[PDB]
């Protein structure tokens, strides 16, 4: 696999 | 209040020696970086703000600026490798690992998230996070009698970051680190949250992707039956990584493959081999191809589970990449199977969908099919029935295609065919 | 170790 990195937008 | 500041305004407040102006300016920086509309990661970096953010992580006396910096740095680390490198270059790894012991769960959670983004970049940063000692405080956050007492999103972030410490292959994670993490992985594999389950299987999926010794470390922990159970899950985000893990395991030794059969995996394959999502069918047929590359008693289990008709199915109609894995399943079958098993293959109708696939341009699939045809013919002579196979191949236009391929200029399709004709069609 | 096995 799913995403290597994850952004936090909220 | 703190919405849509200019980057210069953010710098003027962070460069003030007023902790509250710095907190407000940092929160403004966080909201800037929280846009899904191309957040100005680079402009924040070029302004020299990362050392200031990293230094705010240690301000235990002011937990809000710890949270806003953790959030802001998390998003910078979420971008490109160079953007992640800038976060690491600022010394963020030891500071984030320190925040894992924060009394504020929302700051601890953010540091879990941030380390996940850093480790997710690749092998080097993953191993750097491990060298800085992250695994012990991470696993400690999961040292509870019952996982369901933890906040659901907190647990999901921990599982995901642990997933990234198991990810990437050159090199694979340190052996002692994988052993350290696996017992917690095994426990998470039994939790009831589907997001935790999916990322737990992804983690197992990463660990089983390597040499057989890595497969054994996982198989020895007993997770195979639980993986087979998750194989029949409703939620596709769980089935996909569970299938990759089961397929990874059957790339190992026959004994490791047998534990997958013993757990009842083959029973779920009628669904998997007809699954609507094209990638499930490709993964499932590839796995079947590696099972038919095993022992004769294992091939026999494929037969007992009624899976040969499903292989005739995927060979007759499927995505082309799935059909090529089906060709491999047939050729591996005919390479290690008995004569009675190879004859059973003919009787479910493998021959015609096999010959229709000789019409493909893919040169490697032609060698696989021609190899299978030869192996079936070899079993036909031991039964003295080679002609009835030739009459069969001719009535579906196979012989029409077998000698047409002698004018192929890869030049083993050149000869493997020409042998096929002048030994069985003359 | 089985030589007929294949990776992706």
């Amino acid at each position: 696999s799913n995403p290597r990195k994850r952004h936090r937008a909220d | 209040g703190t919405v849509n500041w200019s980057v210069e305004d953010i710098v003027k407040g962070i460069n003030s020696n007023n902790l509250e102006s710095q907190l407000q300016a940092t929160q403004a920086a966080r909201k800037l970086l929280s846009r899904e509309k191309q957040p100005p990661i680079d402009n924040i970096i070029r302004a020299g703000l990362i050392p200031k953010f990293v230094s705010f992580l240690g301000k235990t006396d002011c937990s809000p600026i710890q949270f806003e910096s953790a959030w802001a740095l998390t998003n910078i680390a979420s971008g490109t490798s160079e953007q992640t490198k800038a976060v690491v270059d600022g010394g963020a790894i030891p500071a984030f690992i320190s925040l894992l012991a924060s009394p504020h769960a929302h700051i601890s959670e953010q540091a879990v998230w941030a380390l996940g983004n850093i480790a997710g970049d690749g092998s080097a940063f993953r191993d750097l996070v491990i060298k800085h000692g992250a695994i012990d405080p991470l696993l400690a956050l999961l040292a509870v009698p019952d996982l369901s007492t933890l906040a659901c999103g907190y647990l999901r972030n921990l599982t995901w970051t642990l997933s990234n410490l198991c990810r990437n292959k050159n090199p694979a994670p340190p052996l002692d680190a994988v052993e350290q993490i696996l017992p917690t992985l095994v426990r998470l594999l039994h939790h009831n949250d589907p997001e935790v389950l999916a990322d737990s299987c992804w983690a197992i999926s990463y660990l089983t992707d390597g040499p057989n010794e890595r497969i054994e470390m996982v198989v020895k922990k007993g997770v195979v039956p639980q993986l087979v159970k998750l194989l029949g899950a409703t939620e596709l985000p769980i089935v996909t990584p569970a299938l990759r893990a089961i397929g990874n395991i059957v790339t190992g030794t026959d004994e490791q493959t047998q534990k997958v059969i013993d757990a009842g995996a083959l029973a779920v394959f009628p669904s998997l081999l007809t699954n609507p999502k094209t990638n499930i069918q490709k993964e499932a047929t590839w796995t079947m191809s590696n099972i038919t590359a095993g022992r004769q008693d294992q091939i026999q289990q494929v037969v007992n589970h009624g899976l040969v008709p499903f292989l005739v199915g995927v060979l007759s109609k499927a995505d082309f990449k799935t059909q090529k894995e089906a060709a491999w399943a047939i050729t591996n079958y005919t390479s290690g199977g008995t004569v009675e098993q190879i004859v059973y293959l003919v009787h479910c109708g493998i021959i015609e969908p096999l010959m229709n696939l000789l019409s493909a341009k893919d040169t490697k699939i032609i060698q696989v099919i021609l190899d299978a045809i030869s192996n079936i013919f070899q079993a036909a002579e031991k039964l003295g029935e080679t002609e009835k196979l030739s009459i069969m191949i001719e009535e579906c236009g196979g012989l029409d295609k077998i000698e047409a391929l002698q004018r192929h200029e890869n030049e083993s399709v050149y000869k493997a065919s020409l042998n096929l004709i002048e030994k069985y069609f003359s």
